[PDB]
RNA sequence: AUGCAAAGCGAAGAACCUUACCAGGGCUUGACAUGCCGCGAAUCCUCUUGAAAGAGAGGGGUGCCUUCGGGAACGCGGACACAGGUGGUGCAUGGCUGUCGUCAGCUCGUGCCGUAAGGUGUUGGGUUAAGUCCCGCAACGAGCGCAACCCUCGUGUUUAGUUGCCAACGUUGAGUUUGGAACCCUGAACAGACUGCCGGUGAUAAGCCGGAGGAAGGUGAGGAUGACGUCAAGUCAUCAUGCCCCUUAUGCCCUGGGCGACACACGUGCUACAAUGGCCGGGACAAAGGGUCGCGAUCCCGCGAGGGUGAGCUAACCCCAAAAACCCGUCCUCAGUUCGGAUUGCAGGCUGCAACUCGCCUGCAUGAAGCCGGAAUCGCUAGUAAUCGCCGGUCAGCAAUACGGCGGUGAAUU
């Protein structure tokens, strides 16, 4: 509604890079944002089936997609890497050729390689799959907002905010949650913000939470 | 002035320092090289409606900065031929090899 | 008055194969035709062309002054003032 | 922006390789007005196989939901998605503007 | 008045005569912003009067915009509930730029031939006493000085 | 040889002073032959050297290019300005008095997106 | 969508398509997804009837693996779950928006005050765009907002020079060639205004008013950025989602029509009522962007739109444009006019199956309303108002009248 600017989208042009840096021709540039939207479709979701498995369990928490000509780097930044890899080798195996069935037209060689993250609460997209985890479990709503931001200060942070919108405990009017603790500069661009969006199931309504994780100055 | 290369990206800060690799590189192994000169960039200007309805007004603005710049060298030697086909360092930027 | 006119006019097939099928010996005047964006070509001399506008098909007669014409300009596109049968008025 | 509207225009895509690829540049040579008086009429007459084909009958759509409207050739996505695409970081050099 | 003075805003003075008093002149009959052909509509008016009078153009400009030149006009400002016309006395530098506004209009409401004819007649009108020009001068006074115990003296 | 560079609104001239006659040549062209029809802003690029004195000892050679005939008139006035420091730094205090060495910052900038001409405002229906 | 925050508003482009609506002709696990079975590779050219959607049959043709049983890719048909919905509800919702507002406020910790709800600090005296700042004061500090940090514009400096420029020097005068990097420009960095300095005012504060030095000062001009929240304001026709409903159906395909229908009303714009203008001829300068099912010069032809041939540019090397006011001379010389173009007839060009309804543009002719317009009412303080040209996005086509973007000329008043 009337909230602040896109930290992620105000922050563009210094500090944060973008989650896909590349170049292409104004020819084939339309066909060069289709195949990137594609994997980030088969990659956060990741299920083949009509199932909740993969890729929401272990946390994603940036996928970054460079190229030149005919070769990707989709270099995935998880906090748990024994669900993506292997349980024995054939967790990779079946995700090095569902993006390569995807992606023909020239031979498309594509490599992916997987690095960590330090810790999983100082990550913005992790918090935004953990909190938005527990309103499909039922939990108590207020209870899980106020541990989400203890969580992150005991993590070494300046300043944490979340909030949602509206539908909680299956109330028929829409109302509003705001916590927040420490000092979170919504303005300024030597800030460093980072920010993540996610959607919830429920059998009720809609739900979207917000995060704001402010590291340094 | 005989082998010319266009050097096409987004952002500043890793355009000049591949260029510059391509002075450092191509200087060490036989003749002169003419050093990065930056033709103007074409920058771009469009707007488009945010809200999904009726609200002409809070119209945004993007841009898409195509910095670009060029490098010469002399005289193709076999030795600079084995060291620029072989440097590719690119994470964004694209390379247009022209005779 | 001047259309869209080149060296093609663009006169439908299932238009002039059916009036050159009914030109052998000159036979049956009643013809159906959807298609308005057919030129008037000559041999549609004395044949009661039938077109439609949507609502219905209206008989209209084709003579020699009328050579450059759609045939869509014929028929009525909605209800203004013209040639039209006086409908039975229900309660105000 | 519905599964059945994109597909009724995806099979109008289909045809444009097959009818449009090879058997186009046969009409192309006389529909257009020549030099010389000659001009045959036979061909723009039995021009009856573009039925539901037409260059000109394609809508490029949204890649991710599928509107008819507002769509930038650059891009391929319509002005609501395009936006949600940039104000995250979906797409290289698409910062914010001021001039 | 006391957050944010502006003294005045002024502009190049004139061609080679130099005032720049009489500049606004140019910069009032001013349309739609071609000052190249404003130009034209004084300095013809400075070339055709020197026949019709004996003196400098500088100074026929100045004897004949006297008779112009209000000297009380009336304002209109509320107090208690009902509108006072009251006169507040006028100065020297809204006086000058006033009396330029009523010689402008009587030049365009005057449709005979150019515009260098025009500004010519209303320019020597103003010294013998016709026109629509200096009628204005003495119908400002006739809402003034009627009005006169709305406003006390200095 | 002097130099001196002089800008007004995105008009740039190079003036080079020179000692000779007095002939004013802009663009391979006369400053009467360029800026023809008889302007009156002409006079305006020959002010920085009557104040001074210096129209019949020097001779200069400009190059013009961008802006208006009014944008380049006032971008000669402040570059001969600029160059007549370089000859004697002592022709500073009669010349910055009129305020020739100083630019005008004034600029025709941006149309405001949702306005028509930057400031105007669209006007709604009254009540 | 409709008080302001509706009314060229969502659709930056509706002749087919788009479209969702209407009429008519048709199909239903069915146009699109997965799974099972049968015949089968899949396709190309198909012929007939028909408005088309479609239906009946014709040859031509059949790759890759296996213990050949069988399969993947794809197709027709059959059975069943389902598929499908721009159907209702945004007073069930996510996301996003307008709005007051860029208004400047909105709160907290500790400590005090009151029984308490709360208050104090966020009051007061001045001061700024601003709880901005100073002083006073049980308030003392802090957080979000304001400011600043980021992007352009205005000065210079350093580095590097092509498709850029070119002072000095040899010129096919066209930088044109060698050559030169000085200057312009170009692209990254760096320096700079911080009321900082002087004086006056003011409570020997803040701040304001002037001045000095300076390209630039008092948030330099102007963007972006617009808090806690107000209107259960807008959007489930962008998408997503709860519920409900339809599911041989408000689902699906096609042809034609419709949305640019009318006695009227209202809003927002454009072109004029002229002669600071029109017209004829000559003629001086711009910035910013676009372009490979593309931008398209030169030449030829046509009064013209445009067409034929066709170079170059994938681009500060080619093209889109030869920018218009302005300016010199001439004509007219204020009569509804050598102002104005609405409308109309006739004849063409161009894009596309195709443009009568519904198009743009050209040529010829016709040539009104209208002489600045009631009550009421709108925007703008500088390079702004006003005005004059150009470019882009959308897009086959609806090219100066919509939106976005660029520059030329250049005020008034406070």
């Amino acid at each position: 509604m009337g909230q602040k600017i896109n930290p992620l989208g105000f922050r563009l042009g210094t500090t944060q890079s973008h989650y896909s840096l590349w170049f292409s021709q104004p020819k084939n540039y339309a066909e060069g944002l289709q195949e990137d939207q594609k994997i980030r479709d088969c990659i956060k979701n990741y299920v083949q089936k009509n199932t909740k498995t993969s890729s929401g369990v272990e946390g994603i928490a940036r996928i970054e997609i460079q190229k030149r000509i005919d070769l990707i780097q989709v270099i995935i930044h998880m906090g748990f890497p024994k669900l993506l890899i292997e349980n024995r080798p054939q967790g990779v195996e079946d995700l090095k050729i569902n993006v390569q069935k995807e992606l023909n037209c020239v031979n498309r060689k594509l490599n992916i390689a997987i690095t960590r993250i330090a810790k999983p609460y100082g990550d913005p997209n992790i918090l935004a799959e953990f909190i938005a985890g527990q309103l499909k479990s039922r939990v108590s709503f207020r209870k899980a907002m106020k541990k989400a931001i203890e969580l992150t200060e005991q993590a070494d942070t300046k300043g944490i905010q979340i909030q949602i919108a509206g539908r909680i405990d299956g109330k028929e009017i829409a109302r509003i949650e705001w916590i927040r603790e420490g000092r979170v500069p919504l303005q300024t661009i030597r800030a460093k913000i980072d920010y993540c969006a996610y959607t919830v199931r429920t059998i009720y309504g809609v739900l979207g939470i917000k995060i704001w994780i402010f590291m340094g100055e | 002035q005989k082998i010319r290369i266009k050097l096409r990206s987004y952002w500043v800060p890793l355009i000049e320092d591949s260029c510059k690799q391509i002075m450092d590189a191509a200087r060490t192994t036989n003749a002169k090289t003419m050093g990065p000169v930056p033709l103007p960039t074409k920058k771009r200007i469009f707007c488009v409606l945010k809200s999904p309805h009726v609200h002409k007004d809070a119209r945004f603005h993007f841009e898409i900065r195509t910095h670009q710049r060029l490098i010469d060298i002399l005289y193709p030697t076999a030795q600079t031929i084995d060291s620029l086909m072989q440097l590719d360092l690119p994470a964004g930027v694209d390379v247009e090899v022209k005779l | 008055m001047t259309r869209s006119l080149k060296k093609n006019p663009f006169v439908a097939n299932h238009l002039l194969r059916k009036i050159e099928k009914l030109n052998k010996k000159a036979e049956k005047e009643i013809i159906v035709t959807w298609s308005r964006a057919s030129t008037i070509i000559p041999t549609m001399i004395g044949h009661t062309i039938a077109i439609h506008n949507g609502r219905e098909h209206l008989p209209i007669y084709i003579t020699d002054r009328m050579v450059g014409h759609k045939l869509g300009e014929f028929a009525p596109t909605l209800n203004f003032r013209g040639h039209a049968k006086n409908d039975n008025k229900s309660r105000r | 922006a519905r599964k059945s509207l994109i597909q009724r225009e995806k099979k109008r895509r289909n045809l444009e390789q097959k009818y449009h690829l090879i058997r186009r540049s046969s009409k192309q040579e006389i529909r257009k007005v020549t030099s010389l008086s000659d001009k045959w009429e036979i061909h723009g007459k039995l021009q009856s196989p573009p039925r539901n084909s037409a260059p000109a009958r394609l809508h490029r759509r949204c890649f991710l939901t599928g509107r008819p409207r507002a769509n930038i050739r650059d891009f391929g996505l319509s002005g609501h998605i395009l936006r949600e695409m940039v104000h995250t970081c979906l797409l290289p050099g698409a910062t914010r503007s001021s001039w | 008045s006391r957050r944010g003075t502006v003294e005045e805003k002024t502009a190049k003075s004139d061609p080679i005569y130099r005032n720049r008093l009489v500049n606004m002149l140019v910069n009032r009959i001013l349309k739609h912003g071609k000052k190249s052909l404003a130009y034209q509509i004084l300095y013809r008016a400075v070339k055709k009067i020197q026949q019709k009078t004996e003196t400098n153009p500088l100074s026929v400009l100045r004897q004949a915009i006297r008779g112009v030149t209000p000297d009380i006009a009336v304002k209109a400002r509320r107090v208690g509930g009902s509108t006072h016309q009251v006169p507040i006395e006028i100065g020297s530098t809204q006086g000058k730029a006033l009396a330029i506004r009523w010689l402008l209009g009587a030049a365009r409401k005057r449709p005979g031939r150019n515009m260098a004819f025009k500004l010519s007649s209303e320019l020597v009108d103003a010294a013998k006493g016709s026109g629509d020009a200096v009628r204005k001068k003495e119908e400002t006074h006739r809402m003034a000085e009627a009005n006169r115990a709305f406003a006390h003296f200095r | 040889t002097v130099i001196g560079t002089g800008r007004r609104k995105c008009a740039i001239a190079r003036v080079v002073l020179q000692e000779g006659t007095g002939k004013f040549i802009i663009n391979y062209r006369d400053a009467k032959e360029y800026l023809q029809g008889n302007p009156l802003w002409l006079q305006y690029v020959k002010t920085p050297l009557a104040t001074l004195g210096y129209e019949t000892n020097y001779d200069v050679f400009v190059k013009a290019h961008g802006g208006g005939l009014s944008g380049q008139a006032q971008a000669i006035s402040l570059g001969v300005a600029r160059a007549l420091l370089k000859v004697s730094a002592s022709h500073r205090a009669p010349l910055k008095q009129e305020g020739l060495l100083t630019r005008d910052s004034r600029i025709v900038e941006r149309k405001k997106p949702g306005l028509k001409k930057a400031r105007k405002a669209p006007q709604f229906s009254k009540r």
